[PDB]
């Protein structure tokens, strides 16, 4: 029974716990390598006498942090959970297929650790750039298993796609329009598309690079007449969508978190909602070469990248204008979860307006490959999807469970991980405006100050990870079992209880057109 | 058919706290873990 | 270079740097207008007993917050395209050189009329002369006339460099079958330092860059002395 | 009992026995590669083959033998087969990007030029303009084959299905004797590079939807399809469709436009 | 009936303050951690050459 | 030119597929295909839910385009009323397959 | 040939409680086995390879 | 007759940040005045403005791959 | 949408019908403080007259604990209602919550 | 009075002060005092006691909106254990400095500092605001 | 005993969301108004009374002397 | 949301236990690691 | 465009069996009787050892790994010219 249940899954619950444990597993690691990147940087010297090791960490934390503990947890995990139950549908569409986007990913975790076990593992960056990442300057198998990794990694994601697209326009109750679904399905579905369209880009890119290692073609290599640049191009096709996929099912759950703590039966604005997160979707796929600002580019598509970009912050804006619409006029409840979207709402805010000075590809000149780019995407990414996550988390983990948390435990592992987040990245704005690049094991003696606290605020946020663990085995192991769950009324994913049946919706809503 | 309810709809045992807190400790430290051993075989190669 | 607690830009070394100065001054004004609006509104919606849960219509306020918006990116466009445009403008420069990536080190070339080439490393922590700065000095310094536009050609031959200098405004990838142009104009005499900006392997932290800013005809008795 | 019309599905291994499938391929790609050795690919290739086998094997039990594709299950698997070849025509587009890319901009390696020095280009209107013909032609007889299921017509299905595999295996064995004539290589540069990789994936394509169309001629042969229910059918054609358009953009592109 | 921060909410506001400045200011000052200040109204520059 | 030997789902359709088939023939739908069309809704008129059970979720559009879905257990016995909009509805329990 | 779908419908309609991957009788239990000893043992033996490429051989 | 050369003129044919091409179509544009001049019997002081500009611009391991491979027979480019 | 003086003339409508119900009651009140007001007495007076019509003492206090709590930091609105209350709560015997003790944490 | 696990689907009491009138009683079965005082309650409630008055509203509801809305101490016990783990982070510190780093590049030792000093300010770095800009080149001292 | 005012009543949230977004506009122009003159005109000033009587041949003669250049002596 | 109480409490001392033995699986082995830096870094 | 053609009263079975073999068949006989008249191998060109072409960065894992996997001794030669 259960390697039937947990290996031959077909339930969609089951197997969006089976995402939110790998998840979990996944941050646990990427969190030990951010770590030691910053105890590398944590003193002037060098601390692993060994700068190529220093680079394979950086390069593992990155896909760790995007591929293995992001994408699994919002996607794969409360993906997996929620939107069936908030459309009213059985499971999803392809509930076996459903299964293996989840089983390719162990493998593909196993390839990135072996990658980084065999030779001197591939210290390239999370961008894989030739000719870093050729046969001449990698030779041997570490790149080519990163490769792989990312080929598994793409075809779970991909699949995962078509079966959330499949499901939320097919699985609807028949009188449910697209416009009355909440918004999360409607940030899952965005997030899928923009995973249909751009992960194939970054397969043929990574696929060329396989075969300019193996196979003697030369896509990328001048002596065949091939191009480095144009491998860039294809990984920032695929990487710019590929940062609002981490943020979209964010957005999504924002919306529900702060709509439900705001004492709200609704978002205000909702089409304003659909409306932005679509047009997010959209211009995010004309903007990719802001990361190629100093590789020689004529001024006029510096001028183009420059305006799409910063457009991007009129329907971000709308969101998070709305979002404080719908705290505007509410009964407050002050839980954890609301505090990690509030946390969430200042946060995002400073990194993407951050972000909005890079897209200025005059000043990003200067700030390009420099802590200064750390510090935004540290602020929009990993504290914007890392917040999102915990609000999820919280909120959500007595419907998952059964049981509830301790809420002052929370409080208090939220207070001390803002704590950590702030002390960590906002002293890499100074280090990034006064020069300090990144990718660097060691710094100029001048950078030593802001290094040395950004160091320490690490070290915060890892005591906030071990309470963390703490409070979820306290919860396990005190099993207080719910019995009333506020705002069911709006909330259709609490309405079959605590933990819901293994099947529900086994008979359908019923839902009146008039 | 399969088991339902709070602490059934898991592929762990809740029944005791203390086994519990020793898989969750094995799970989360390996997790934890690894890098740091990752990082000594490198250095161990040369 | 940046000095120790450094919070903003090095002091600008060329006009174009000292554009981007007061651009990112009008630039970062802003950010912190709207990213202090934001929370100090949030704590706002978070102060009042006050209630009002019904329905609310969203259409009027929906047009103020996207037309302010997209007149503050408008406000900022504008002066950013400005200077865009105004460093890419005709320059004519008075001397060519080259520098080429390499791991780890780079070199430099100066053909307009003679052969002139050499390397050059960073020093290594226990070589500096009392005083020098560590990670920071090479050997062989970019020697180079001051008050005087200058067009750096910038390639590799082997990975992928990145040829930077913060306080000239200065940042070129060096990208092996490429000859990426940049110019460059020093407003005084000088040490100006940089670093590799791509990452390039093991050694990217140590492969820096120091450009020598003299005279015309201090340039001239230099270049002739490293034939 | 359910009172939806959705196929709740039993649990299954070929989703695990597919991921592992995946790993091993791909490992032993890497020992292939790196170790000297076809071992692990091998088997990763057997236990591939077994699971789609395995899986697809049960769809069909699933709908023809058991009943559960209403049309609503009919109706999201339409969409998902779009949504894949969607996901298909990204994957080709990298490679028209990186052939364009190169094309447009010849770089000094190669005489700046295209085709490039001691490039001699096949001709096009010798057997890629053949194999043009051939594509079409299997276009136009899996549309026949199409309206004859419609119409319950048994014996003209089958032989508008039996030509159409006819011309797609021809299709095969004409760019697999192209592939040997060709005097230059996947190692003459980027040349070389676009043309068989693009060339390559739409060929492997050519034969995964040719074994699609196999598996529904026997299909047809042991009566699984009704006059009004054949998805299978359906997905195998639209699957056709893609790779005939795929080749008119390669042909158009690199044969043509490239020459 | 006084729950558990009625009884010691005080306690263990005053205590986890007092510890955390505490031993913040030790690390900070009393283990040879090099901050490297701003010369700036500290050093006394020194001949070089 | 033109033959046979092709079936028919009326000969062939099976389970589940056949079941929605001939259902839809008699114009029943016990699978819950279609969207049911509202009554009134008052008291007098309440709207009708089939149930297999004693209980059943609704979910009330209460006006034409709301984007907010109002849900909520219906149970067998007197008529309910949506808690936004107070429109009635009465569960009318059981059966299916005879 | 002869249409012996209805028979296939039977068969596989059958309530006997097995899923449908092994509802064709012995032979789907034979192939079964066959696919997951090949993959658990082909994972086993990519484990030891890794073992084995993770330190050097000079 | 008519120098004074300092480096090379901004050529509004290769306008932008990539200038390989400028480097290139000079040292083709050198050589095939050298073969030129050299074939009827005329002077190679006349191909100097195109040897001054590509020696300027050109990187000296381009310059000499280039050259090898013209004495090689493998040179890609016309001349 | 329409005046002040018909917005309050519709809820006292609302809930001076002489057999509304205790779900139309708790409805009504429901959706009332939704609002961004604080009821006009003439409203809460109708609606504390519902309360007698149902023989539900305990709704009435509550309407008027959320009358107070409606006015949030605007501490002269509630004894203003009160007291503009007064010869209704004397009629129908209603204590008010301070009467009670209610007001005590 | 007891709420299972098996009522879930049923309405169900909250006290919440934008819902002030809850989907049932707080109190569902009556002693038959409390029987006879909702018959009393139909007559006029001026002959009600308070005391009867307070146990009509307590059989309807749970907490008053005082109780409901009061505030706590909680926050006391959330930022002093935010703080003593933050201290406790300090103690990790401590051991990673002690145990683990050894010492740093001999370029941050006072002597040179005070020559990499002087040479910043012969040549001249920052010279507009940045940090040459705040030595006194004509007296030879930091500006004040 | 004397009868209470009748207070206004309705629009109290937003009465008080229209006094502080007036209120934060008024700052974000304060703000503004201090920014360009503590840091942008600043900026603009201290650039412009370094160069009026700027010598680069007289800073680069202190370089020299102080023995900083390779290229000078 | 409304709770039952615990159905296996977990008192202040098994919580100190509890969050004594989580931190301790975090820190020993990485410290373990990082202490013995130098007998890997020349090994 | 409408090709040159007409039918439309219906486009069923009967008409893409006559579009199948009235139109899409011959065409194929017909390229492939241009193709297998345009065939005869043709003389292979003097060998140049570009740098750009023949690229080993790698040896091919397969053979001795200096020969491409559908190598053709005729027209494909080595980095070192053609085979013997
Ligand atoms: C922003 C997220 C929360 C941050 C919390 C942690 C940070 C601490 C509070 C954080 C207090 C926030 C105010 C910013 C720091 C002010 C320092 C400055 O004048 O820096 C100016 C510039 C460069 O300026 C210059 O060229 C002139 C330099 C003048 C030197 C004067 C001496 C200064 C002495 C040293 C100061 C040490 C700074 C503190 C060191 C910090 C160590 C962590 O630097 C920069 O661009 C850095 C800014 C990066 C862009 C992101 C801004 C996003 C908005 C932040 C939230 C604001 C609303 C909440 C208002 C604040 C609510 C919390
Ligand atoms: C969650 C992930 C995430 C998100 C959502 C974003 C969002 C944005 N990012 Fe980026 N970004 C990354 C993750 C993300 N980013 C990563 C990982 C990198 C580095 C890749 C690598 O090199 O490794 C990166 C790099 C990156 C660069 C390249 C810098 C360089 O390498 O030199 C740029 C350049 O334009 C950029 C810009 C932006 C912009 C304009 C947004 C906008 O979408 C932000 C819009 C949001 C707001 C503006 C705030 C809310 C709006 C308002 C309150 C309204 C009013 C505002 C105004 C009028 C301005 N990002
Ligand atoms: C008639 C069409 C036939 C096509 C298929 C032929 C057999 C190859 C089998 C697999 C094909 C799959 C994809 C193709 C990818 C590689 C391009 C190969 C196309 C091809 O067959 O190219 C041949 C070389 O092939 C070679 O290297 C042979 C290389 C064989 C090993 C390929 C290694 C596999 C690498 C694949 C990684 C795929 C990753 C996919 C990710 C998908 C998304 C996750 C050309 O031969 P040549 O001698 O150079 O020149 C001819 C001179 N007379
Ligand atoms: C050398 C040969 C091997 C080379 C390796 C590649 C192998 C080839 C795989 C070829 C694909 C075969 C797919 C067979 C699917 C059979 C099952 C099927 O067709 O199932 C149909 C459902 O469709 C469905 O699932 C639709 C399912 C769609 C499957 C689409 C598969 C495309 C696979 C591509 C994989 C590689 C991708 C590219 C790599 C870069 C069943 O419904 P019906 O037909 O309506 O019947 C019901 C009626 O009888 C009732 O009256
Ligand atoms: C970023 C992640 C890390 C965060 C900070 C980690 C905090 C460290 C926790 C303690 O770790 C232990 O420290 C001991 C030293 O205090 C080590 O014993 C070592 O030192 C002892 C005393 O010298 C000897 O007795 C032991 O044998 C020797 O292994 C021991 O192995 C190690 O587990
Ligand atoms: Cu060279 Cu980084
Ligand atoms: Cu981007
Ligand atoms: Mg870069
Ligand atoms: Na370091
Ligand atoms: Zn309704």
């Amino acid at each position: 029974m259960f390697i039937n249940r947990w290996l031959f899954s077909t339930n969609h619950k089951d197997i969006g716990t089976l995402y939110l444990l790998f998840g979990a597993w996944a941050g646990m690691v990427g969190t030990a390598l951010s770590l030691l990147i910053r105890a590398e940087l944590g003193q002037p010297g060098t601390l692993l006498g060994d700068d190529q090791i220093y680079n394979v960490v950086v390069t593992a934390h990155a896909f760790v942090m995007i591929f293995f503990m992001v994408m699994p947890i919002m996607i794969g995990g409360f993906g997996n959970w929620l939107v069936p139950l908030m459309i009213g549908a059985p499971d999803m569409a392809f509930p076996r297929m459903n299964n293996m986007s989840f089983w390719l990913l162990p493998p593909s975790f196993l390839l990135l650790l072996a990658s980084s076990m065999v030779e001197a593992g591939a210290g390239t960056g999370w961008t894989v750039y030739p000719p870093l990442a050729g046969n001449l300057a990698h030779a041997g198998a570490s790149v080519d298993l990163t490769i792989f990794s990312l080929h598994l990694a793409g075809v779970s994601s991909i699949l995962g796609a078509i079966n959330f697209i499949t499901t939320i326009i097919n699985m609807k109750p028949p009188a449910m329009s697209q416009y009355q679904t909440p918004l999360f399905v409607w940030s899952v579905m965005i997030t899928a598309v923009l995973l249909l369209l751009s992960l194939p880009v970054l397969a043929a890119g990574i696929t060329m690079l396989l075969t300019d290692r193996n196979l003697n073609t030369t896509f990328f290599d001048p002596a065949g007449g091939g191009d480095p640049i144009l491998y860039q191009h294809l990984f920032w096709f695929f990487g710019h969508p590929e940062v609002y996929i981490l943020i979209l099912p964010g957005f999504g759950m924002i919306s529900h978190i702060v709509t439900y703590y705001s004492g709200k039966k609704e978002p205000f604005g909702y089409m304003g909602m659909v409306w932005a997160m679509m047009s997010i979707g959209f211009l995010g796929f004309i903007v990719w070469a802001h990361h190629m600002f100093t590789v020689g580019m004529d001024v006029d598509t510096r001028a183009y990248f420059t305006s799409a970009t910063m457009i991007i912050a009129i329907p971000t804006g709308v969101k998070v204008f709305s979002w404080l619409a719908t705290l505007h006029g509410g009964n407050i409840k002050w839980s954890p979860a609301m505090m990690w979207a509030l946390g969430f709402i200042f946060l995002f805010t400073v990194g993407g307006l951050t972000g909005i000075v890079l897209a200025n590809s005059s000043l990003d000149i200067v700030l390009h490959d420099t802590y200064y780019v750390v510090a935004h995407f540290h602020y929009v990414l990993s504290m914007g999807a890392v917040f999102a996550i915990m609000g999820g988390f919280v909120h959500w983990f007595p419907l998952f469970s059964g049981y509830t948390l301790n809420d002052t435990w929370a409080k208090i592992h939220f207070a001390i991980m803002f704590v950590g987040v702030n002390m960590t990245f906002f002293p890499q704005h100074f280090l990034g405006l006064s020069g300090m690049p990144r990718r660097y094991s060691d710094y100029p003696d001048a950078y030593t100050m802001w290094n040395t606290i950004s160091s320490m605020g690490s070290f915060i946020s890892l005591t906030a990870v071990m309470l963390m663990v703490f409070i979820i085995w306290e919860a396990f192991a005190s099993k207080r079992e719910v019995l009333t769950v506020d705002l069911t009324t709006t909330n259709l994913e609490w309405l079959n209880g605590c933990p819901p049946p293994y099947h529900t919706f086994e008979e359908p809503t019923y839902v009146n057109l008039k | 058919h399969y088991e339902e309810g709070p602490g059934k709809n898991i592929p762990f045992s809740v029944e005791n706290k203390w086994r519990l807190l020793a898989m969750m400790t094995l799970f989360f430290g390996s997790g934890f873990a690894a890098p740091f051993f990752i990082v000594r075989h490198q250095l161990l190669k040369k | 270079m940046a000095y120790p607690m450094q919070l903003g830009f090095q002091d600008a070394t060329s006009p174009i740097m000292e554009e981007l100065l007061h651009f990112h001054d009008h630039t970062l004004m802003i950010v912190f207008l709207i990213s202090s609006l934001v929370l100090y509104i949030i704590s706002l919606m978070l102060t009042t007993k006050l209630t009002h849960t019904s329905t609310m219509d969203a259409q009027e306020v929906e047009t103020i917050w996207t037309i302010l918006p997209a007149i503050i990116l408008i406000l900022i466009a504008l002066p950013s395209l400005r200077i865009l445009y105004m460093m890419d403008e005709i320059n004519n420069p008075s001397l060519t050189v080259k520098t080429m990536g390499h791991q780890w080190y780079w070199s430099y070339e100066y053909t307009d009329y003679e052969d002139l080439s050499f390397d050059s490393y960073m020093i290594p922590t226990s070589e500096l002369k009392p005083g020098e700065l560590r990670l920071l000095e090479v050997d062989n310094r970019v020697v180079l006339p001051m008050e005087m536009t200058i067009r750096m050609l910038v390639s590799s031959e082997d990975v992928l460099h990145s040829w930077a200098v913060p306080s000239l405004g200065l940042k070129t990838d060096a990208i092996p079958g490429r000859l990426n142009q940049t110019t460059l104009m020093s407003s005084r005499p000088g040490l100006y330092y940089g670093q590799c900006s791509e990452i390039c392997g093991s050694n990217h932290s140590f492969m820096p860059i120091v450009l020598e800013l003299v005279p015309l005809k201090y340039f001239e008795k230099w270049s002739a002395s490293m034939l | 009992h359910q009172t939806h019309a959705y196929h709740m599905v039993n649990p299954s291994p070929w989703p695990l026995t597919g991921a592992l499938s995946a790993l091993l391929m791909t490992s032993g790609l890497t020992m292939w590669f790196h170790f000297n050795s076809m071992t692990l690919l091998m088997i990763g290739l057997t236990t591939n083959m077994l699971t789609m086998y395995q899986w697809w094997r049960d769809v069909i039990r699933e709908s023809t033998f058991q009943g559960h594709h209403t049309p609503a299950v009919q109706k999201g698997l339409r969409y998902g087969m779009i949504l894949f070849i969607i996901s298909e025509v990204l994957f080709f587009t990298g490679f028209f990007w990186a052939f364009y890319h190169s094309s447009l901009a010849p770089t000094p390696e190669l005489g700046g030029c295209w085709p490039p020095t001691g490039i001699h280009p096949l001709n096009p209107l010798e057997v890629p303009l053949l194999n043009t013909s051939v594509l079409l032609a299997s276009g136009v007889s899996i549309t026949w084959a199409h309206h004859s299921l419609m119409e319950g017509d048994r014996k003209h299905m089958l032989q508008a299905l039996f030509i159409t595999i006819t011309l797609g295996v021809y299709f095969t064995l004409l760019q697999a004797s192209e592939y040997y004539e060709a005097p230059f290589t996947i190692s003459d540069g980027v040349y070389g590079s676009t043309f068989f990789v693009a060339t390559g994936f739409h060929g492997l394509h050519v034969i995964i939807g040719s074994t699609f169309l196999i598996v529904c001629f026997f299909r047809q042969l042991k009566f699984h399809f009704t006059s009004n229910h054949h998805f299978g059918f359906e997905a195998a054609a639209w699957y056709w469709h893609f790779v005939d358009v795929v080749w008119l953009f390669l042909y158009v592109s690199i044969y043509w436009w490239g020459s | 009936a006084p729950d558990f921060h009625d009884k010691y909410g005080n306690a263990v506001l005053a205590s986890g303050a007092t510890f955390c400045v505490a031993v913040w200011v030790y690390m900070a000052t009393q283990i040879g951690i090099e901050w490297n200040p701003s010369p700036v109204g500290r050093v006394t520059p020194k001949e070089w050459r | 030119a033109s033959g046979g030997g092709v079936p028919t789902d009326e000969e062939q359709a099976t389970g589940l597929e056949r079941e929605v088939m001939l259902a839809a023939r008699k114009g029943q739908d016990p699978y819950n295909i279609l969207a049911p069309k509202a009554t009134s809704g008052t008291k007098e008129d309440p709207n009708l839910v089939p149930s297999i059970t004693n209980k059943r979720i609704v979910g009330c559009i209460c006006e034409e385009d709301n984007s907010t879905v109002i849900w909520f257990w219906l149970h067998k016995g007197e008529a309910q009323r949506c808690p936004s909009c107070g429109t009635h509805y009465k569960l009318v329990p059981h059966q299916l397959a005879h | 040939f002869e249409n012996r779908v209805a028979e296939k419908q039977k068969l596989f309609q059958e309530d006997n409680g097995l899923p449908v991957h092994l509802k064709g009788g012995a032979t789907d239990n034979i192939l079964y086995r066959v696919t997951m000893t090949l993959c658990l043992g082909g994972t086993l033996y990519s484990l030891y390879c890794l073992g084995w490429a993770s330190f050097p051989h000079k | 007759k008519i120098k004074n050369y300092q480096t090379a003129p901004f050529d509004s044919r290769f306008p932008n940040q990539n200038q390989t091409r400028n480097c290139w179509q000079n040292y083709l544009d050198f050589h095939r005045c050298e073969k030129a001049m050299t074939a009827k019997g005329g002077d190679v002081s006349v191909c100097e403005w195109y040897r001054r500009v590509y020696k300027s611009l050109c990187p000296i391991s381009w310059v000499s791959t280039w050259d090898d491979r013209r004495a090689e027979g493998t040179f890609p480019g016309k001349i | 949408h329409e005046t002040d003086e018909e917005f309050d003339a519709r809820w006292v409508t609302y809930f001076n019908k002489p057999d509304i119900d205790a779900w139309e009651l708790r409805k009504g009140m429901n959706t009332l403080v939704g609002y961004d007001l604080v009821p006009e007495p003439k409203i809460i007076d109708a609606a504390l007259r519902a309360c007698r019509r149902l023989n539900d003492f305990a709704s009435a206090v509550r309407i008027l604990e959320v009358v107070k709590d409606k006015a949030g930091p605007h501490k002269e609105i509630y004894p203003y209602v009160i007291q503009e209350l007064r010869p209704t709560l004397n009629e129908l015997g209603i204590s008010t919550p301070e009467e009670l003790g209610l007001d005590k944490v | 009075s007891v709420v299972k696990s098996e009522d879930y689907a049923l309405p169900s009491y909250v006290d919440r002060r934008d819902y002030p009138l809850p989907d049932v009683a707080h109190v569902k079965n009556l002693s038959a005092s409390q029987k006879a005082l909702k018959e009393k309650e139909k007559a006029s409630w001026s002959s009600l006691s308070i005391d009867e008055k307070v146990e009509l509203y307590r059989l309807k509801f749970k907490e008053s909106f005082a109780e409901m809305n009061r505030s706590t101490n909680e926050w006391k016990t959330v930022v002093g254990a935010a703080m003593f783990f933050i201290g406790f982070t300090a103690l990790l510190l401590i051991w990673e400095k002690h145990y683990v780093y050894g010492p740093i590049p001999h370029t941050f030792e006072e002597e040179w500092v005070a020559k990499q000093t002087k040479r910043m300010l012969d040549m001249k770095v920052a010279p507009i605001q940045g940090f040459s800009a705040k030595w006194d080149y004509d007296k030879n001292e930091w500006k004040k | 005993s004397t009868a209470l005012a009748k207070p206004q009543m309705r629009g109290l949230l937003a009465r008080r969301l229209r006094f502080h977004i007036v209120g934060a506009f008024m700052v974000s122009l304060g703000f503004a108004t201090f920014y360009k003159f503590a840091v942008a005109e600043k900026r603009k000033k201290a650039y412009a009374d370094f160069y009026r009587n700027y010598d680069s041949m007289k800073d680069f003669e202190e370089m020299r002397k102080a023995g900083i250049f390779q290229s000078a002596k | 949301i409304t709770a039952k109480p615990a159905k296996t409490p977990t008192s202040p001392k098994e919580q100190a236990i509890g969050l004594s033995v989580t931190f301790l699986s975090f820190l020993l082995p990485a410290g373990w690691v990082l202490y013995h830096l130098d007998n890997y870094k020349k090994s | 465009a409408s090709a040159a053609k007409g039918d439309h009263g219906g486009t069923g079975a009967r008409t893409w069996r006559f579009l199948t073999f009235g139109l899409a068949l011959p065409s194929v006989a017909l390229c492939t009787l241009n193709s297998w008249l345009h065939s005869g191998h043709r003389e292979r060109p003097a060998f140049i050892p570009y740098h750009h072409l023949r690229i080993r960065t790698k040896p091919f894992s397969w053979g001795d790994g200096n020969h491409t996997f559908f190598h053709n001794p005729r027209v494909n030669p080595l980095p070192t010219g053609y085979e013997k």
